[PDB]
């Protein structure tokens, strides 16, 4: 009820507040809430980023499918976000 | 003398570079060799006049490189060539134990010269396990005659090696789809020196030189059983449009230049066959290419049909049924290299249980090869095994050499892994 | 530059090395047919125009070679088609025996297995592009867990992309570890970032999602 | 705690201590600990030997597949 009546905030913020999980120090599943700042949120959906996305889900699926997936999605993500801060200097 | 215990060893220990070093050779020469004219058979020796005593010593070079592999491939691949095939029989007369009930059959006689060797006293020399002959009368021959199976069974360096044995160990060496090869390799070395022409086949060692292309003819081969009777079906098929031109159009069918002249019109049968075996299937065009063009002859309506029907029959579905089937071919290979990586990363290989169970923990199929299997641990463990001497084995140990020797097989894993029992 | 093209000469260069392995085995074999050719048919070599003047006739060996490599690579019609036909010569025979293998072991084979293995290249990006997407749209992607499980409520693994995971949304999240100065961090916050600076990253999650934990 | 202070030893022998699974006679899974041969984890890893393993699997996945497997292998 008490988010029934909060819609009006919630509908604003999922937009851009940010759901996780990570296996934290629990060794269950505690889950986060990161703030995400609006320009990201933009940045990521449209330009050369999301082919690069899909440049990064070839890459992993089609090969390198192990344990190293997540490091080579850090990778990616790492430069993706050296990507946005050189957006950033534009 | 000694020192042939060690070169020899030498020899096999390059023996894959060796080849290559060969395969280079055979570029080398062979490459000067293009030099070549009549005046005969002339040596151009363009530029440097010592090109060609630089090949001399290179087709006595290569020949003995050559022949020099092979020594080593006697001591390389060979007695493991042997060796499988003694194991593939060693427990064929322990367990089948066909020679003391079945024979083999008139076919694969490869399996029936072991009727021979197995009465050589020296028979197990490479199984390790030379007691294979006595343990198999334990077994058998208690059912009957056991000494009836015995008839079955039982520097003088030179001397001291044995017949039947070597005659046979000899001819399965020969059998091998390796050993011909290269022993089929040195006989044109040999034919090398007769002439430098017959030296040039030494570059078809390319085609199982390289790895890509050895997958190039495994890109046909494999269906060139599936592939050759389609040339059969070829041939008769342009055998039938023979006999149809022998008998209507060889009117046609002159080989006029261009014409009024006694071309011998290929008429009789066995070059009108040719005729479309040659400049037929090579058409490109069809038949009627190669042949005057009918025009208002009462059978021209009727021939044309037998140009378009033939050029459909042959050029336009039969050589894309060899073109295709090779595509078929090169595309299934892709299709079984996925599968073949597909299975060992979804079912384990031991176990069974597959790459989804073990997800529970993190890249836990990755686990449950490199620790719980990795198929090779099971490899370091045979060794271990027949290694140690039979009082030092732990209780597991002995019973994996009891089943190992009564060759079940039951205990290795069989969809139980460790993870999933327990918890 | 466009698109579409980078996929089709991508079609080729996966397999360009092979490819061009097997134009070697093009040579190579021609190669083998202009020695039998200069050890034998050579009088058949007539480049004459038409015949009874002084043509070279391919009998300096690069020439022939160079006389099959052109002109019989090219041949369409075989190496036959492009010098005179033999008739009645007792090597007629084996000739036009060489004519064939020729025919077949090059022009219908060979430039079938450039096709073909085009084809197969071109097959095999299809094929490619297909299971990628197919294991996005089952498996998760970081959970592993599989579009199956997340089948028990609505559209569920459309869910367990968007919210429960995403893959953006790690990535946000990186960037928020990141532009935080180290007092910032909730705990998480702190040991993700520790971990991720050890390195280790079990902290992804593995098969564990948060739908199967809990009830 | 334990097993914790002897890492220098246990990093020693992981490379070379062998683990495997078998059906034993318990007819559940016991497992065992072989030791392994120094030369063997390298001679296993390197020449012939790698590639000839990927002939085996090819040889096993693609075809007689069946109670064979452990057979053949
Ligand atoms: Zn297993
Ligand atoms: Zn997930």
């Amino acid at each position: 009820n008490f988010l029934e009546l909060a819609e009006s905030i919630l509908e604003y913020f999922r937009p851009y507040l940010g759901r996780i999980e990570i296996m934290g120090a629990s060794r269950r599943i505690e889950r986060i809430y990161f703030e995400i700042s609006e320009t990201n949120r933009a940045q990521w959906e449209m330009p050369q980023v999301k082919e690069s996305k899909r440049q990064f889900i070839f890459d992993v699926v089609n090969e390198g499918g192990e344990a190293e997936k997540m490091e080579l999605f850090v990778s990616f993500c790492e430069d993706t976000i050296f990507e946005m801060q050189i957006a950033a200097q534009i | 003398e000694v020192q042939r215990v060690k070169f020899l060893n030498y020899l096999s220990r390059n023996f894959y570079t060796l080849r290559f070093l060969a395969l280079f050779l055979a570029f080398a020469i062979n490459f000067i060799l293009l030099f070549y004219k009549v005046s005969v058979y002339y040596f151009l020796e363009e530029s440097t006049g010592y090109m060609e005593p630089a090949l001399w010593c290179l087709s006595l070079l290569h020949t003995l490189v050559a022949f020099l592999c092979i020594i080593g491939y006697n001591c390389l691949k060979v007695p493991l060539v042997i060796f499988k095939r003694e194991k593939e029989l060693a427990r064929k007369l322990e367990f089948d134990g066909l020679y003391i009930t079945e024979q083999p059959g008139d076919d694969d006689v490869k399996g029936q010269w072991d009727r021979l060797v197995l009465n050589t006293p020296s028979f197990p020399s490479n199984y390790w396990d030379k007691f294979v002959k006595r343990k198999v009368l334990d077994k058998h021959g208690d059912i009957f005659g056991r000494e009836r199976i015995a008839e079955l069974l039982g520097l003088t360096w030179l001397m001291s090696i044995d017949v039947k044995y070597q005659i046979w160990k000899f001819g399965v060496i020969f059998t091998d789809n390796s050993f011909l090869y290269l022993g089929w390799y040195m006989v044109m070395s040999l034919l090398g020196h007769y002439n430098n022409f017959f030296f040039a086949a030494h570059l078809l060692d390319i085609a199982m030189g390289v790895k890509t292309l050895r997958t190039i003819l495994s890109s046909v081969t494999h269906n060139g059983k599936q592939l050759v009777m389609t040339v059969g079906l070829l041939a008769v098929v342009v055998y039938l449009y023979t006999v149809v031109a022998f008998n209507f159009f060889r009117k046609f069918y002159n080989k006029s230049e261009d014409e009024d002249e006694p071309d011998m019109k290929c008429d009789d049968m066995m070059t009108c066959y040719l005729f479309h075996m040659y400049v037929g299937v090579r058409a490109g065009g069809g038949i009627g290419d190669e042949i005057e063009d009918p025009a208002g002859d009462e059978y021209e309506l009727y021939r044309v049909v037998f140009d378009i029907t033939f050029f459909f029959f042959v050029i336009v579905i039969l050589l894309a049924i060899i073109q295709g089937l090779i595509i078929d071919a090169f595309g299934e290979l892709r299709d079984q290299q996925e599968q073949v990586k597909e299975d060992m990363e979804t079912k384990c290989f031991i176990c069974g249980i597959g790459s989804d169970y073990f997800d529970t923990t993190p890249h836990g199929f990755e686990t449950h090869t490199l620790e719980e299997h990795n198929l090779a641990n099971y490899m370091f463990f045979l060794m271990y095994l027949i290694n140690k001497d039979e009082t030092e084995h732990t209780g597991q140990e002995s019973y994996v050499w009891k089943m190992y020797q009564e060759r079940c097989w039951d205990f290795f894993p069989a969809g139980d892994c460790f993870r999933k029992q327990y918890e």
